């Protein structure tokens, strides 16, 4: 923002060059095990079991992620939905099939006027035009 | 996924401290902090005790400054006018 | 320069009918927020312009409060009375700030707010001028056909809308097409559409009539009631003062040619035009046209009436999927129930003989002095407990130790129905399962149980709009305590 | 700072039967080839069974 500030570039990276050779084990009377041996090349600001701890964590935080349309534009009352069950979902400004598909079954049994027979009904309606509720 | 996870298992009293700061270190213009000096206001907590109609009274002390000092201390979540009950604490009553 | 101003002041406040003053204070505005945009930073700006010259300054606006919330916008009062003694709270500090260049940017936003406050002025008292248009039958020219609504052009700038309920059923428009329709709300929205135009409702029936009859007009003749389904059928009943005009004659005119004019416009409607009567029976008799009505009998209690017509007229005095009927209804303002000579009679008759068991029930009376009950008039226990002594009394056989005794037998038939009722639910299914409910107080669950609301079951399969009538329930904490039960009965 | 792109499937498109072709995103400019490696190489040869 002044005038005298001075921006280098900047290479947040304390590692330069990593080498493993993987090679036979022996320790174990088991044979065909291996032994792993990681030389890193470190500039002094990383220590090096908090970099494979570090490393670890990010790759099994990465293995998370899996280990252990024009009809959505049209009124509700298009849905061919009872007196009931249209007037209920008017009650709660749900003009939209796409507001309607938002909302879980849940939350639209705490609407007033809303018994499990509409709910059914507006779930088979739903269904029939392959929409889910709680999309 | 399960067995490479499985194979990573065993790696992974003044009312506050900003009361206690002296009035310097609110960035104000030389006026306003030389104002603010001949009227023996120190630290921060003793200006926030001010009322604006008493620091409009302070000699030299204009609409601008007032301004000033405003908009420093709201920056700072401080309002003037704030009563600290024992303020100045006894730490501050030997200097 | 100088009196160019003067002379588009006075060219303004000529051809808008405006007062100057809130042209200037507009333009001052406009100017403000022209500068405010040249700065990089949030301030307050005041612009003032010489009503002579048309020369004009600007500052930064200095807001004086009591508390500085924005101090790029707002000073102390003890911080502007330094600068000027003379200043209170909501006053402006100004400060020496070059005026921004009358640039076509600044000459843009200028017309804009001129635009503006035209509309706010010149329009506004242009519909002020207008009352009788609005609510009366105005003109507009088709702007816009959306599948929702159509957009209308006024002219002078003024814009209407037709929403689709506010439409004939038949009806189609192009963008071009003339279209008549009544205003009947002005709504000033800051977005949107303020005009809002009916075809549809009884009141574009009503100005029309007032149009097409003269009379109506002059206030000769008076429509006291209309009911209507529009592009189909209407009923409007008409009332005169002078009875040397008939006031259906009038309304109709030489051949139909007025209610003709009336039903073409209204897409070929029907329209049925009968005579306000003051007495409810006769006026039923009126509204039921063209069917002929053979008797009426009278509900007053359920503000009911049941109407006999003979077999060969039901059909007519149904109407095509009950159109006369319920129009009819609309327009008396009562409950009407067509049925046949002999229908009625049948109804009356179970009626007599529901009431002789009941009262052969519950008074310990025999069926010859029930039958007498029933003859004088007497259908319910509630009127047998509460009518005056004296009616009672004109019954002839019943002596006053007899009234009485029947009095108490009704007052204690009701109290163990009551009670009976309260037993049902009340003092073991609506003192337990209703009443676990939080907020259930004992009179709440005795009104739910006197509407079937006997468990906390019934209560979770109600909405809010079955229980909306019970006196002390509102809308809110009928939707918590159903909440509650279904929390009970279905998550439990 | 240890906060990356936390990536999931987005869909299966298993085509026909007994072939899927699952695909994941968004990853980082650079781990796409690190876990379609570890998982290629794991599915190869770790993963047990019997014939």
């Amino acid at each position: 923002r002044p005038i005298g500030r001075l921006l280098v570039d900047a290479c947040y990276s304390p590692v330069e060059r990593i080498a493993y050779n993987v090679e036979a084990a022996r320790v174990e009377q088991r044979t065909d095990l291996d032994k792993l041996v990681i030389e890193m090349e470190t500039n002094g600001t990383i220590d090096p079991e908090e970099a494979i701890r570090r490393a670890a964590t990010i790759l099994a935080e990465q293995l998370e992620a899996f280990v252990d349309d024009p009809i959505l534009l049209r009124p509700v009352d298009d849905l061919e939905l009872t007196v009931r069950s249209a007037n209920c979902l008017k009650a709660e400004a749900i003009h939209y099939i796409g507001d309607l598909v938002q909302r879980t079954e849940v939350e639209l049994l705490k609407t007033p006027n809303l018994g499990k027979k509409s709910l059914t009904e507006i779930k088979d309606v739903l269904a029939s035009r392959g929409l889910s509720l709680g999309m | 996924a399960t067995i490479l996870a499985e194979q990573l298992e065993a790696f992974v009293p003044e009312f506050d401290p900003i009361l206690l700061r002296p009035v310097d270190d609110l960035e104000l213009t030389v006026r306003s902090a030389n104002c603010l000096k001949a009227e023996a206001i120190h630290y921060i907590g003793d200006l926030v005790q001010r009322t604006e109609v008493e620091l409009l009274k302070t000699p030299n002390l204009g609409k601008k400054s007032l301004t000033e000092i405003k908009d420093v201390l709201a920056s700072r979540g401080l309002s003037l006018g704030m009563r600290l009950e024992n303020w100045p604490p006894a730490s501050i009553a030997d200097e | 320069m100088n009196k160019e101003i003067l002379a588009v002041v006075e060219a303004v406040s000529n051809e808008k009918a405006l007062p100057r003053e809130k042209i200037f204070e507009a333009l001052e505005s406009a100017l403000a927020t022209a500068t405010k945009k040249k700065y990089e930073q949030e301030i307050d700006v005041r612009v003032q312009i010489d009503r002579k010259s048309g020369d004009f300054d600007t500052f930064r606006r200095w807001l004086v409060v009591d508390e500085v919330t924005q101090p790029t916008k707002e000073i102390t009062l003890e911080a502007a009375r330094y600068e000027d003694e003379s200043l209170n709270l909501g006053d402006y500090v100004e400060d020496q700030i070059e005026s921004v260049t009358f640039d076509r940017i600044t000459t843009q936003t200028a017309k804009q707010v001129i635009v503006q406050k035209v509309r706010e002025a010149e329009r506004a008292m242009v519909v002020d001028q207008f009352r009788e248009h609005e609510g009366e039958i105005i003109t507009g020219v088709v702007k816009k056909v959306n599948r929702d609504n159509i957009s209308l052009d006024l002219g002078n700038n003024a814009e209407a809308v037709i929403l689709r309920e506010d439409m004939l059923p038949r009806e189609n428009f192009r963008p071009g097409d003339r279209v008549r329709g009544v205003l009947y709300s002005v709504r000033p929205e800051a977005r949107g559409a303020q005009l809002f135009v009916t075809r549809s409702k009884p009141e574009m029936l009503i100005e029309l009539f007032r149009i097409e009859v003269p009379e109506i007009g002059e206030e000769v003749i008076e429509i006291k009631a209309a009911a209507r389904d529009p592009g189909s059928r209407a009923k409007i009943a008409v009332k005169t003062n002078d009875k040397r005009i008939d006031p259906v004659g009038a309304c109709v005119g030489m051949r139909g040619a007025r209610v003709q004019a009336v039903s073409t416009e209204l897409g070929g409607e029907r329209i049925d035009i009968v005579l306000w009567d003051d007495n409810p029976a006769q006026f039923v008799i009126n509204a039921m046209a063209p069917a002929d009505v053979a008797s009426i009998v009278v509900d007053e209690d359920k503000h009911t009436m049941d109407i006999a017509v003979e077999a060969g007229n039901l059909a007519q005095a149904i109407g095509r999927n009950g159109q006369n009927v319920r129009l009819a209804s609309q327009l008396s303002g009562w409950e009407l129930n067509v049925m046949t000579v002999d229908d009625l009679q049948a109804k009356h008759q179970a009626e007599a003989h529901a009431a002789i068991d009941t009262f052969t029930k519950y008074l310990d009376i025999d069926e010859d002095f029930a039958t007498v009950l029933v003859e004088e008039g007497f259908s319910t226990l509630e009127e047998l407990a509460y009518v005056p002594m004296k009616e009672l009394l004109e019954i002839e056989g019943l002596d006053e130790p007899t009234v009485e005794a029947l009095r108490e037998r009704a007052k204690n038939a009701l109290a163990t129905i009551a009670q009976a009722q309260e037993e049902s639910l009340g003092d073991n299914k609506p003192a337990d399962d209703l009443l676990n409910l939080e907020g259930v107080d004992r009179d709440l669950a005795f009104k739910l149980a006197a509407r079937g609301v006997c468990t906390l079951e019934d209560l979770a399969e109600q909405g809010i709009d079955d229980l909306a009538d019970i006196e002390g329930l509102t809308d809110e904490k009928a939707g918590a305590l159903i909440m509650a039960a279904r929390n009970i009965c279905w998550f439990g | 700072v240890t906060e990356f792109l936390k990536p999931r499937l987005v869909d299966i498109e298993q085509v026909s039967s007994t072939h899927a072709k699952v695909t994941l995103e968004p990853l980082e400019r650079g781990f796409g080839h690190t876990l379609g490696n570890a998982l290629r190489r794991i599915l190869l040869s770790s993963m047990p069974g019997c014939a």
